[PDB]
């Protein structure tokens, strides 16, 4: 198990760690999070009590370095940093643990939720979507725009998701206009899977990362990306059986985790009704259709 | 965006534009089969592609052979229309290509946009106007060329005859839409009005009779009466 210590908590803040969250009071003796499961990416996120504007946070993997959080009073936020002195870091953590100044990552043994939401998410792929090469962790916030959003304004602070556009020359072969528009299999299998992502694991990793940034930061462009990547599969008549079965599992856990009270803003009625009831794959997403109908029957 | 009554003079400016109407692309008759089921028989159709400023009509005749062995014909017909309009644009010299294409039915937007991806600067627009271009098949010379076709064929017409020698495009389009609306509402009576005077003929190179300016005013009033008359018959007014 690994640890992300905090120098201190000078401002009152709600801290998220993956799907969990807890409140820290102004100047409360809080010095970080311990017992973080090794083997998965993680996200540590923030919403200030005095200004809920800008949720922000950091994706990281404790196998890649020793990371800690320290508040910056000039830039007004909790920043992730890497400690290169390993002996210094182990000493700091051991002292904070001995003084019991840390919250424990509260994973129930039975509970595979975080694995199920991050199965295909890799830190190396996150770092290509979120470009800041001098750090091993990646900053994301509520307001960051995607490369596609910018085409339709600072590129260094953008989310470089793969552009998906159903009415684009990339999506439509000359001479197969009707075929390719009504059946997106070419665009999914040849252009995206074979061409850009190389395999379905990388496609699912981006899909999962987009969902998590939408849910944890309210990032609108990430929500657009998540729905586009679902619709591309559902609107293809020819999809490998193993991808369809895996997609059903991925979506089921995403829908299960979504706050009931955020459904109005995180779910696109058109896309979901199209995908579950009209698309080529309308009958391939049994687990997802069942949880959607029982949890969000209004949306449908 | 969409073309309506607010921006109506835009039709007659110097930016090349075409209307595309697909109503008559896929045409069928319905008949009982020997077993007492129902079947369709497709008949020849046409794409109606019109420059409203000049009157140039590009009438692509759709021969029934294009439907052979195809499924979902009403969907296919929109894509066939878009394919043919795209082909027409590519066949025109650059300086004759439209800057906008206005589709009369919103179901043509995606098929045409997709076929025109290579022309990102040609705007594809719907319209709020209810235009009577379905009645094109009520113009005898157009119906004749469509029904006689034995293969795909493009035929070019000027749907305004020589009217632009005497009236503006705006007035020519208004007369055309009034004539077509009348032919759509009561074809028999409209053709009666247009021909009831044997001394006014249709030139070989024209679609409509050779009315003088005064006679067009009379004809136009008779068409408006016909439309109003049918409106009263329909709604019991
Ligand atoms: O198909 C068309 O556009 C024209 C062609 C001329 C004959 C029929 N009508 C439509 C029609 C279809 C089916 C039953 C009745 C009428």
């Amino acid at each position: 198990m690994n640890t992300v210590p905090f120098t201190s908590a000078p401002i009152e803040v709600t801290i998220g760690i993956d799907q969990y969250s807890f409140n820290v009071k102004e100047n409360q003796p809080f010095h970080g999070i311990k017992d973080i499961p090794i083997g998965h990416v993680h996200v540590i996120h923030f919403q200030h009590a005095d200004n809920s504007s800008m949720r922000y946070g950091y994706w990281f993997d404790c196998r890649m370095g020793n990371f800690y959080i320290q508040y910056d009073p000039k830039d007004g936020l909790y920043k992730m940093m890497e400690e290169r002195d390993g002996a210094k870091f182990e000493n700091i953590v051991h002292n904070f643990k001995e003084r019991q100044m840390m919250v424990s990552y509260p994973k129930i043994d039975e509970d595979d939720t975080w694995y199920n939401l991050t199965e295909f998410v890799q830190m190396d792929k996150i770092r290509k979507i979120v470009r800041k090469d001098e750090n091993q962790f990646s900053y994301v916030d509520s307001s960051m725009t995607t490369v596609q959003e910018n085409e339709l304004s600072d590129p260094a602070h953008s989310l470089n998701y793969t552009v998906i556009n159903f009415k684009s020359r990339e999506a439509i072969r000359p001479g197969h206009e009707m075929e390719d528009f009504l059946d997106k299999s070419y665009y999914l299998n040849t252009v995206m899977l074979q061409g850009i992502f190389k395999n379905s694991s990388n496609y699912f990793g981006e899909l999962q990362f987009a969902f998590l940034n939408a849910m944890f930061f309210g990032n609108y462009g990430s929500s657009l990306q998540w729905h586009a990547m679902i619709e591309l599969i559902c609107s293809s008549a020819t999809v490998p059986k193993h991808m369809l079965d895996k997609l059903d599992e991925i979506l089921y856990y995403q829908i299960k985790t979504l706050p009931e009270q955020y459904s109005d803003i995180l779910l696109n009625e058109r896309v979901w009704n199209i995908c579950l009831y009209s698309s080529f794959q309308k009958n391939s997403l049994h687990n997802t259709e069942k949880i959607m109908e029982n949890k969000y029957p209004e949306l449908l | 965006g969409a073309m309506n009554s607010s921006n109506y003079a835009e039709l007659f400016n110097n930016d090349i534009k075409l209307f595309v109407d697909d109503t008559n692309v896929y045409r069928v008759t319905v008949h009982k089969t020997f077993e007492g089921n129902v079947a369709t028989k497709a008949i020849n159709g046409c794409i109606f592609t019109l420059n409203p400023k000049t009157g140039h009509l590009f009438l692509k005749i759709i021969h029934t052979s294009v439907w052979a062995g195809q499924k979902r014909l009403s969907q296919l017909a929109k894509w066939k229309t878009a394919e043919e309009v795209s082909a027409l644009v590519r066949s025109l010299p650059k300086e004759e290509q439209p800057k906008q294409i206005i589709v009369t039915r919103k179901a043509m937007l995606d098929p045409l946009e997709v076929h025109m991806l290579d022309f990102p600067n040609i705007a594809i627009r719907p319209t709020e106007l209810r235009l009577p271009f379905s009645a094109a098949m009520s113009i005898d010379k157009l119906s004749d060329v469509v029904m006689k076709a034995t293969e795909p064929q493009m035929v070019l017409f000027n749907i305004y005859d020589d009217w632009l020698d005497r009236i503006s495009s705006y007035t020519a389009f208004s007369r055309l839409t009034l004539l077509l609306r009348a032919l759509k509402t009561n074809e028999e009576s409209a053709k009666m009005i247009l021909l009831s005077d044997p001394t006014i003929t249709i030139k070989s190179y024209h679609l409509w009779p050779s009315f003088t300016d005064e006679q067009w005013i009379t004809i136009e009033s008779q068409m408006r009466d016909l439309i109003l008359t049918e409106y009263g018959r329909k709604y019991n007014v």
